[PDB]
């Protein structure tokens, strides 16, 4: 027999899930400023272009972040 | 209730009788670590620290005659219990560790109090006590396990093994005289392969989880001993 | 050589080479077990433990008895 | 230890000792009781037990 | 006719230890300090020996695995079992430290942060500064910016204790 | 008997699923950009053909993180 | 009682695992790129040398992604 | 009382679980080409030895990702 | 479980800090503050998640 | 009340999940190679000793991926 | 789960600190306190799991 | 599952220590108190993920 | 699962091991002996992953 069943409580689920690629993201933050250190312990005299490079690396990775965080909350309201 | 049963080691101990009536040198020790507490010369200890050289080598050798020969089929392993595991552990620690307590010198107990006066006592330094103190407990459950679940893990592994291998040897054989036996001759290979690698495997870890028996009690009682220098 | 884990010990040499080389060798006094000696295959001329038995005859025995103990009672059938 | 002892070199010289006759004896055993399984259990007039499916050992253990 | 390798003249070898060797605790370090040809310390027993290398800083201490160390303009800190320190400062050289317990380090030129000033580091800085932008190529101006890291490394050193 | 069920909320757990595939996409874009500026470090000359294949990585990491996307929204759509 | 069930909202469950298979894919990548940047800074005479490799590592472990993303494709339109 | 059910789009979980080991051989290619890397620029002489050795393991890396893609399609297609 | 890669990330960060202390000593301000920054960055995401979390907790 | 259940789909997803068992195994292989070809480099002149090593590491890692696929292979059929 | 990421990022800082500390062991006491403020924040997000995990354990 | 972390975390402290002290044996002591102190913290976590499975398996 | 984060926590104590012992070959005897340390403590909270399963395999 046809049965179409309708669960409201799902989306709870998928929201939660996309909640976990932000670990992803956030543990990603960490390397480049794992990182970010030593080069600058390396060489000190670029502490700012390797700043700057930290930072966009930053940028790209937390793009990605929010990216996943739009299915987030979209599931979230629907 | 009072089960009546015997141990699986009787033609072992008449082995032992017939080969030992004489005496003959040893040289081969799974642990050796036991006769060799001290490695700096002149330093000496008054506590009784080769008390547990002849315990060692009984365990061994009681556990050496059960574990290796379980290897034949059929062999039982009449000891093989988690509680009885358990009591024999407790006694060896348990023994050894009211030994050191018995000693009434509570400044032995110093260290348990992990760190330094610059880490804040109740919330640092109390709480890493507390937890080494359970850690010391957990020490005894931990070799306790072991030697538990090594020996009924890899006997369950062995037994499944052999029901597959007679499995295929004895429904599959007439594969040979069929145009497939090239795929049947492939699979024995490797269950033979897979046979001799399981045994060798076996008969490493079974001296393995002795040595490592042993050495759990062994660090046990080097942690409370104190060693004077000779002058 | 080895069979299966069992492998043949081997006599490490006492004499060096100079010494050696000075040694008159002499298989008349050898005993007759041992005369062309090879180091690979030391017990090829060794007497059989009991004559006429050949190791074959003994396998050939073991495989008789596993038969004959699965096959008895297919003969000889019993109750329970 | 596995330090010494005699050691065939091949299957012939297994006759040489009496404890390798023994090995040997042993080996025929292991090796002769599979094929007499062979054709006990895959014999043409074996036949399944018809009440097979009165009792199992899984419905025991379960 | 067999010449006389100038090596053979120095009878004080290095003493290297087999891997499969027993260990050994030590408490003490032999440190050989030259400069130009011109050693300062003599297999001194030490505690301790602080060498700033190119990767970052190292603290020597007795047993310290083998390894060869390329140093950097930089001080140097040599700490005695006593509880004294002396420090000179370095323009640049190799370490050898050796697992036997022996640490040679061998600089172009090693001398006692003491005979170094602060005003004459200042103004050399500040004219290499001045230099710097009348560069007459690229060459000339990584040779200044080498000379002002020098003078940067020595005030600092000065300025920290 | 014959029973046919069509579950409806489903499509929230497979989405969120998807954005999960985005966690390693970040760690890894994380990562290049963490050896970049050790790589900057050691030859600092090099702060420009460096900078274009980390470039080049993060596009390619990307386009994995967008095939993944394409999964997650459709399924949301679907 | 036999019971036969024909659910249809599954297959969005089983694609969304195969976009998982991604997160490995994207972060193997990264790493290609991360050790290209520090052995290009180590030997930068062979960057054209290394840059052929990184491309051949990228196009095979890019291949396995797409094994992944094609079970999602025949799950999601099945 | 006795019920036996048949589920019928339950391999669709089974072949998006297979699927998800494909993650742990995509990383492990991209470990072995980022080392490749490293090791060239150390040892550019042996470049051509290092390079056979990668593919290797490749070789022994892929195969294994087979076995988890075979299991797919027995459970995809049945 | 986003929290567990933010809370290693920290730690990532607060592990090569110590290296690049030991070796450049002088820096340890400059670093210091670079760390933080990252575990600002990172504490953001963890945030992120924490709401959600919350939201689909009283909701 | 009493009732017992038999599913006829769920030994899919013990396949998968076994299946998912050989990402451990790829990426210690590729850790396996990836060490060699450092090693390699480092000191040339052993090459063979540590090829043969290599291959003992990928034998047992081999074994343990068959443990993993007996497990799905008897589920699967089973 | 969480704690998974806070428990190993914990042994990361102490584990760099080890290697830190072999390296400029004069610099010990320094370390020490950096690498204790580290532990102070993983273990602070580990709080928020913990709250959580405590929360619906309790409602 | 947390006690997955919490077991690896353990292992790369004493990973880093057994190279800490390959770099200087001299400090076999010193580091050793920092490397048991880590196990402590690390296993502290594990309790609450213990209290939490004894406190929901018996319930 | 929890065994996953112990096996690889061993393999890690081992393969820093190895290292060690080739950066000190000499100071193999206290590196083993810490190895053992490591690996005991890792394997106990192991065993309490075991502990737990068993309990709930036979309940
Ligand atoms: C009601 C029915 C009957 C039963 C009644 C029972 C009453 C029970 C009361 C309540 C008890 C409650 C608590 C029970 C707890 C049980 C726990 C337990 O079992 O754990 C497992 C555990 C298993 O231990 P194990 O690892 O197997 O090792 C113990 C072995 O004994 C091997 O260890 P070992 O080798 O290290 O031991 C040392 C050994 C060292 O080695 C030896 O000495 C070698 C010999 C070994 C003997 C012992 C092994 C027995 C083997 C099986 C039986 C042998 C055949 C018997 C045939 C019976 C036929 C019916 O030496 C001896 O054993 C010394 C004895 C030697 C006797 C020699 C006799 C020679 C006679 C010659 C006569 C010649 C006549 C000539 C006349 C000519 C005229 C013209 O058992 C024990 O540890 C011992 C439990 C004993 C508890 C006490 C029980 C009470 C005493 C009962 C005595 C009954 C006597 C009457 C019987 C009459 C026939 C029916
Ligand atoms: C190097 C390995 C060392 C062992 C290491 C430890 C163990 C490791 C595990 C593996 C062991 C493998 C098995 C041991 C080897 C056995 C074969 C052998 O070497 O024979 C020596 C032996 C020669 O050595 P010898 O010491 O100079 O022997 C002296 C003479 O043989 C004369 O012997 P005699 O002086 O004792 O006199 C006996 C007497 C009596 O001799 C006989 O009885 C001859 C044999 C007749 C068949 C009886 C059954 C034989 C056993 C088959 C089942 C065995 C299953 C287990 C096999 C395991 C293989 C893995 O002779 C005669 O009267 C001559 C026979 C004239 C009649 C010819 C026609 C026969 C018709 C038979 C009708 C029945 C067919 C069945 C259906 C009937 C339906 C109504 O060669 C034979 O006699 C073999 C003939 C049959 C070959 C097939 C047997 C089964 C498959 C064996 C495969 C072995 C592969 C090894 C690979 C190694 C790679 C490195
Ligand atoms: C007036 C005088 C009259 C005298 C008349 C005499 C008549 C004699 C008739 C023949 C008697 C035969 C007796 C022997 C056979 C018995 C068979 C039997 O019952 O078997 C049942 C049993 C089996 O009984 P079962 O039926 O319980 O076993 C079946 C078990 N399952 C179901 C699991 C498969 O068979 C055996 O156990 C046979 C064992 C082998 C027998 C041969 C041994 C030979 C020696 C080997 C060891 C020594 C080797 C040394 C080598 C090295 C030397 C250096
Ligand atoms: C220090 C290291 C020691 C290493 C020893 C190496 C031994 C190598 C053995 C080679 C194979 C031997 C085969 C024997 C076959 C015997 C007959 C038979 O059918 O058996 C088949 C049996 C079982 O074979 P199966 O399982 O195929 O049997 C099939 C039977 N059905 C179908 C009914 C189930 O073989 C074995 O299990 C043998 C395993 C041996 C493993 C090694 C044991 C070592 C520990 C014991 C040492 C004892 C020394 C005592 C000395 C005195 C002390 C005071
Ligand atoms: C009076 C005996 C005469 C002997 C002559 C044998 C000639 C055989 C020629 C063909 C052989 C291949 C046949 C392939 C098909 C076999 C199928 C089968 O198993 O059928 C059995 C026949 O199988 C047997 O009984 C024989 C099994 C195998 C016997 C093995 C003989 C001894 C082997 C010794 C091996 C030792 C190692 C040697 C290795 C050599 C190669 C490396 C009969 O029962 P079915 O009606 O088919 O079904 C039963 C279901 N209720």
């Amino acid at each position: 027999s046809t049965v179409a069943i309708s669960v409201q409580g799902l989306h709870y689920v998928g929201t939660g899930l996309a909640a976990i690629a932000l670990a992803g993201v956030g543990l990603g933050i960490g390397t480049i400023f794992g990182n970010l250190l030593v080069a600058c312990a390396r060489q000190p005299n670029l502490t700012k272009m390797l700043f700057n490079y930290a930072i966009l690396g930053f940028a790209l990775t937390e793009a990605i972040g929010l990216f996943a965080l739009m299915l987030a909350f979209l599931m979230l309201f629907s | 209730m009072f089960l009546f049963f015997f141990c699986d080691l009787f033609w072992l101990r008449l082995l032992l009788c017939m080969y030992y009536c004489v005496w003959s040198r040893l040289c081969f020790i799974v642990y050796f670590n036991c006769l060799m507490l001290i490695f700096d010369f002149l330093l000496f200890c008054l506590f009784d620290l080769y008390l547990f050289v002849g315990l060692c080598l009984f365990l061994l050798l009681w556990f050496m005659l059960f574990n290796l020969y379980s290897l034949i089929l059929y062999y039982c392993i009449t000891y093989l219990n988690l509680y009885l595991l358990f009591c024999i552990v407790f006694l060896l620690y348990i023994a050894f560790l009211f030994l050191f307590c018995f000693l009434c010198d509570f400044f032995l107990f110093n260290n348990l109090l992990v760190g330094d006066s610059f880490m804040d006592v109740f919330f640092i330094r109390f709480l890493l006590c507390f937890l080494e103190c359970f850690s010391l407990l957990c020490r005894c459950l931990s070799t306790f396990l072991r030697l538990f679940c090594n020996l009924l893990s890899s006997h369950f592994l062995l037994l499944m093994f052999f029901d597959f291998f007679y499995f295929i040897f004895v429904f599959f054989f007439y594969g040979v005289f069929c145009y497939w036996f090239i795929l049947f001759i492939f699979v024995f290979c490797f269950c033979l392969l897979f046979y001799v690698f399981l045994y060798l495997l076996d008969l490493f870890a079974a001296i393995l989880q002795l040595f490592i028996f042993c050495n759990m009690i062994l660090q046990l009682i080097m942690d409370f001993l104190l060693f004077l220098l000779f002058v | 050589y080895n069979m299966l884990v069992f492998r043949d010990p081997k006599r490490r040499p006492q004499l060096s080479e100079e010494e050696r080389a000075k040694v008159v060798v002499n298989q008349a006094e050898w005993p007759e077990e041992f005369k062309d000696f090879d180091p690979d295959d030391p017990y090829k001329n060794s007497p059989e433990i009991i004559k006429g038995m050949s190791s074959w005859n003994l396998f050939l025995w073991g495989v008789e008895c596993a038969f004959i103990y699965q096959f008895y009672e297919l003969v000889f059938p019993k109750s329970i | 230890m596995l330090l010494g002892g005699f050691v065939p070199r091949r299957f012939s010289q297994f006759n040489r000792d009496p404890c390798w006759m023994f090995f040997i004896f042993s080996v025929g055993f292991w090796l002769g009781e599979y094929p007499a399984m062979m054709i006990k259990y895959n014999a043409r007039d074996l036949v399944y037990d018809p009440h097979r499916y009165v009792w199992s050992h899984h419905d025991d253990h379960h | 006719h067999d010449l006389p390798e100038g090596f053979e003249f120095m009878e004080h070898k290095v003493v290297n230890k087999d891997i499969h060797a027993p260990h050994e605790n030590l408490e003490t370090l032999r440190l050989t300090l030259t400069r130009q040809d011109e050693f300062l310390l003599r297999e001194e027993p030490v505690k301790c020996v602080t060498v700033t290398g190119t990767n970052g800083e190292y603290g020597i201490y007795p047993g310290h695995a083998y390894k060869i160390v390329q140093l950097n303009p930089s001080p140097l800190t040599v700490e005695y079992t006593d509880g004294t320190t002396k420090k000179y400062f370095v323009s640049g050289g190799f370490a050898h430290i050796n697992n036997e317990g022996s640490c040679d380090v061998n600089t172009v030129e090693c001398t006692l942060l003491d005979d170094l000033d602060l005003a004459i580091a200042e103004k050399e800085l500040a004219a290499q500064q001045a230099a710097l932008g009348s560069a007459k190529d690229d060459k000339a101006k990584s040779v200044v910016e080498i000379r002002i890291s020098v003078i940067e490394a020595v005030i600092a050193a000065l300025k920290h204790h």
